[PDB]
RNA sequence: UUCUUCUAAAAAAAA
RNA sequence: CGGUCCGGCCGGGAACUCAAAGGAGACUGCCAGUGAUAAACUGGAGGAAGGUGGGGAUGACGUCAAGUCAUCAUGGCCCUUACGACCAGGGCUACACACGUGCUACAAUGGCGCAUACAAAGAGAAGCGACCUCGCGAGAGCAAGCGGACCUCAUAAAGUGCGUCGUAGUCCGGAUUGGAGUCUGCAACUCGACUCCAUGAAGUCGGAAUCGCUAGUAAUCGUGGAUCAGAAUGCCACGGUG
């Protein structure tokens, strides 16, 4: 590992925060742990349906978290049923008042998040990782994208020492800064280990 | 010229001469030269002997070389033969106040003893 | 009917102020000599004013904030250098030889990770 | 060492126990692990068995003790030499 | 370097005399970025060297410097399998920075009571002629003239 | 780090605000000049029956999600590693890789 | 007089958030000061980058708090309800202090 | 001009 | 400018320092020469800055089965009345020796005493803590202001002027040790920091060897912050001379 993380090296420049608040150093740390809290609770309930950003911003004594997912019908279900279910309990952790909107992800195969999350589950139910990177390349080219990178790396079918594979097609500009490349993670728990998945994905040069 | 049963220095400062006193730095110095009422900047010499008698009283009232030393001994010699943790540590020869002793020893062990 | 100049140095930050008269220099409500004890900075505040034949014809008011000795006495420089610049408008060909105009920008490097200073490297040892 | 203004720090049960002691007039030690408690004038011509970290160490408490902590007395460390 | 011979950088001269070389003078003799108590020192030597002279400060300063400037020295070139000295002719910048270098490390070795009266006496048996840095000077032409050969 | 730490940190932190205004009252009757030394006595002797977790030094920062003892950072609540690791993903509001 | 103070962590924000309060004020009533700029502070942080052992190799992050001071000289009625009644977005912290 | 030597266990892919 | 308790302090003024936000500006853009009618290189004119203006972030495919199963996650092996868990006390601070990185020095470009001048960048509510009183001092009591361009840490030091010391193991250097204390913390014995008095080792520029640095750099002088109840000569930043 040496490169420095894509986000965070474009924080400031084309990408923005997943948290988007203000607070004192007195309620810095609890209020980061109150984020952490309700981040690994969604992430844990929410495993079938794709979800992709889970961003939290707290206006006036009140935390409003808006999920980004690409199948919203499923995290809806019947109008109005679990999103209050959901509402209500992560008021309850946070302890302040909370309301959660829903943005929809239009193409889910430009998403570094939704990419990494199908790639990882096709892993643990035991396809080619060839054959799933080379699918997940070609979807996200035909899609219209100007560049997609995906390594995969660790205990490749089944095999004794490790090693790390990765395509590129298109352009994928690390150090030029203007670049949104989305970038993400994720890990695979096999039976042979954890298999980790990177994947860079470079949508077009943004001026200003 | 001659205080507490010692020659201290003559073509010396006094409040720098009086510090060769065992048991007299430059502050006890500077209080002694204030409260006899002698200038700090005039010299052993050419001070008369009423001024250097007057000091000898002056210096007379706080403890210096000869029960300062026993006292001291006595102190030390005291730790030892209560079986203290300090005393235990000053008959090993080594420091006292907590200390490394890994390395950085060198004043209470003296010099380096080669391996043989 | 005064005429004025900004100069700046390593962190300091020069006010002067140009008025026609005796050449009375004061900075702080100092004279030249109560505030600079040090000679070279007496010199280099003089520098401009004697380089121009202008040193008995005109006084100076000067407030300096920020920095040292040697960086506010450059700053004054500077600063008598780009009132003069506007106040005569044809004294430049001469102070751009001079190199007076141009603002020293040499600021102190700020200190590295892994260093011990801003270019000192630690110690290194091969065993 | 400790602010005179807040008074000697001995540990209550220590307290309570050299109390007992020099009531009842008992002369069997006292064992503790008590090593921070300072040493008060009715404690003289009694047997502590302070703890060392590994075993209680017995030690007779004189009258040139007192303004000292227990655990002076019974050192932590064993050392005979390298060679 | 390898690349690029750099250009010279400027350097503005003392206040008292205006002369550069003089400033070069106490440039060399500065010892932890102390140049005002550097200079109170050459001051107080040139003072003492006008009187023990009896002409003005910088004539004596440059007749004292002449006297130690040398004009060849040794570089190591060493094509053969041993150390070849090779005498090359010194360029006047380098000459001059020699000769304040070496007038400078002869007073810090003197063992008078105060730096400027170290540096005045060393001043004054150069100019006579004397002293460790002429005798550095005559070592250092004595190796060049014995080592001529090379050329 | 292990969940008996974490255990402790919350037994020690719980115990801390249970006793927390007694400590305060005994340390301000100690610290008080104007107070008899027979009643100060009895305070550092009722001081030392207080249970040993309840006194506020003797809890030790540990980062929120992992609780790693070392590397902590007031500000954020989390250890040097999380720190970077909540930075380099956007979960730290402001937060980005300075220059100067 | 009513003294506002603005702080955020992103500048464009602050901004526009200052500029909708200035209008704010002098839509409904008038006499606002103007918005000034109060220093940032720069809170810097180094962090080791290695999880066991790299003592060279950090990072150095900052967090810039821009602040943002406007006042009414005098206000109204009109102009002190509308203000406290209106909500600003979020990740950026309002404090009225009167007098 | 001279400048010697480093024993004895590795793993790498199969549309 | 009008007044003053002479203090930007107060009516005031929005010019300036400075505080941010937006924009302009540096691009071999222009001129001369060399060059293959090229790329490019050398020089000067303007300009604060000339050819990457200075500094930083930014580390390719890979290399070392490099480092971390003790930040965390995780496959497998091992323990489950213990290899798990709680508490007190001890150890991580031991000491014939060897090495690495520093701090303070061996002195007069200095030590001590008095007077005096110029900073930057940060932190602060279980917090920073003015002013006044007591103590030789560390500090204690009372106690305003400040979630902070306002108040506090906080008088920067080297410098400069005067006086003394006169080449000495010294008025250099502060190690070590004894006595008396302050602060934090239930609790300073092992094992904290600091202060007062006394003590004043080695050290007089360092063998073989070896390290950093090309400009606001090296060298040198202080200041702040993280960690933190207390506890840096380390680390990360900041300015002064240079």
């Amino acid at each position: 590992g040496q490169k420095v993380h894509p986000n965070g090296i474009r924080l400031g420049i084309v990408k923005p925060w997943n948290s988007t608040w203000f607070a004192n150093t007195k309620e810095f740390a609890d209020n980061l742990d109150s984020d952490f809290k309700v981040r690994q609770y969604l992430t844990k309930e929410l495993a079938k349906a794709s979800v992709s950003r889970i961003v939290i911003e707290r206006p006036a004594k009140s935390i409003r978290v808006t999920i980004h997912t690409a199948r919203p019908g499923i995290v809806i279900g019947k109008k109005g049923e679990d999103v209050e279910k959901l509402r209500k309990v992560v008021a309850d952790i946070a302890g302040v008042p909370a309301q959660i909107n829903i943005a929809e992800v239009r193409k889910p195969e430009l998403d570094a998040k939704l990419v990494a999350d199908s790639i990882t589950s096709q892993l643990e139910r035991r396809v080619m990782f060839r054959r799933a990177m080379k699918r997940a390349v070609q979807n996200a080219m035909r899609l219209g994208a100007k560049g997609i990178k995906v390594e995969v790396s660790g205990r490749l079918g089944g095999a004794e020492i490790a090693r790390t594979e990765w395509y590129r097609e298109g352009r994928v500009p690390l150090h030029t800064l203007r670049a949104d490349i989305d970038y993400n993670t994720s890990e695979a728990h096999t039976t042979y280990g954890v298999i980790g998945v990177k994947v860079w994905i470079f949508k077009g040069e943004i001026l200003g | 010229a001659r205080i507490a049963g010692i020659n201290i220095p003559d073509h010396k400062h006094a409040v720098i001469a009086l510090t060769s006193i065992y048991g007299v730095g430059k502050t006890r110095s500077k209080a002694i030269l204030a409260a006899a009422g002698i200038a700090e900047d005039v010299k052993i010499s050419e001070l008369s002997e009423g001024q250097i008698d007057t000091l000898r009283d002056e210096v007379a009232k706080f403890v210096v070389e000869g029960d300062l030393r026993r006292e001291i001994s006595m102190s030390i010699k005291r730790l030892m033969d209560l079986g203290c943790y300090r005393g235990l540590r000053h008959r090993r020869g080594l420091p006292v106040r907590g200390q490394r002793t890994k390395t950085n020893a060198r004043t209470r062990k003296g010099p380096r003893k080669p391996i043989k | 009917n005064q005429y004025y100049g900004t100069g700046r140095r390593k962190s300091s930050a020069a006010r002067v102020f140009i008025k026609p008269g005796n050449g009375k220099i004061v900075i702080n409500q100092r004279s030249l000599e109560q505030y600079f004890g040090r000679e070279t900075a007496r010199m280099v505040v003089r520098q401009p004013l004697e380089l121009v034949d202008m040193v008995e014809k005109l006084d100076l008011y000067i407030t300096v904030k920020g920095g040292g000795i040697s960086g506010q006495a450059g700053a004054i420089r500077h600063g008598i250098t780009r009132a003069l610049m506007e106040y005569d408008e044809s004294l430049r060909s001469e102070l751009r030889k001079a190199g007076f105009v141009t603002r020293d920008a040499r600021q102190v490097e700020r200190k590295k990770v892994g260093l011990r200073k801003a270019r000192r490297r630690p110690q290194f040892s091969k065993r | 060492p400790r602010s005179l203004k807040k008074g000697p720090f001995i540990d209550l049960h220590l307290l309570k126990k050299v109390e007992k002691a020099v009531e009842s007039g008992d002369k069997k030690p006292l064992r503790t692990w008590s090593r921070r408690s300072t040493i008060f004038p009715n404690m003289i011509g009694l047997t502590i068995a302070v703890h060392n970290g590994r075993q209680h160490v017995p030690v007779f408490v004189t009258d040139e003790m007192v303004g000292h902590k227990l655990g002076e007395f019974a050192p932590t460390r064993t050392y005979r030499g390298h060679a | 370097p390898r690349r690029r011979v750099i250009g010279q950088r400027k350097i503005l001269p003392d206040p008292k005399f205006g002369s550069e070389l003089l400033a070069k003078f106490v440039n060399i003799l500065m010892v932890d970025g102390k140049k005002s108590t550097a200079e109170s020192i050459v001051y107080s030597a040139l003072e003492t060297l006008a009187q023990r002279s009896g002409k003005s400060e910088l004539e004596a300063f440059e007749v004292a410097l002449e006297n130690v400037r040398p004009t060849v020295e040794v570089k190591s070139r060493r094509v053969g399998g041993s150390t070849y000295q090779v005498p090359v002719e010194v360029r006047p910048v380098r000459r001059n920075a020699l000769a304040m270098r070496w007038i400078v490390e002869a007073a810090r070795k003197r063992g008078d009571k105060s730096m400027a009266l170290r540096l005045a006496n060393e001043l004054s048996d150069a100019a006579e002629n004397k002293g460790t840095a002429v005798k550095k000077r005559e070592d250092v032409h004595r190796m060049a003239e014995a080592n001529k050969a090379f050329a | 780090a292990k969940q008996s730490m974490k255990a402790r940190e919350v037994k020690r932190v719980a115990l801390a605000d249970k006793y927390f205004a007694k400590r305060a009252e005994l340390k301000a009757i100690i610290s008080d000049v104007n107070a008899s030394d027979e009643d100060r006595w009895n305070a550092v002797l009722k001081l030392q029956t207080l249970p040993r977790d309840s006194s506020p030094s003797r809890q030790r920062n540990r980062c929120r999600q992992t609780g790693r003892p070392h590397g902590f950072l007031r500000k954020f609540g989390l250890s040097r590693i999380k720190v970077r690791e909540a930075a380099m993903r956007g979960e730290i509001p402001g937060l980005k890789k300075a220059s100067w | 007089r009513i003294r506002i103070r603005l702080k955020a962590f992103d500048h464009r924000l602050i901004d526009q958030a200052t500029a909708e309060i200035v209008e704010t004020a002098k839509r409904t009533g008038a006499q606002v000061r103007g918005p000034i700029p109060l220093p940032t502070r720069k809170e810097r942080f180094t962090v080791l980058i290695s999880p066991h052992v790299n003592k060279d190799a950090r990072d150095q992050y900052e967090i810039r708090t821009h602040l943002r001071l406007v006042d009414i000289v005098e206000p109204t009625e009109k102009t002190v309800d509308a203000l406290m009644r209106l909500d600003l977005a979020a990740g950026v912290d309002v404090q009225i202090s009167l007098g």
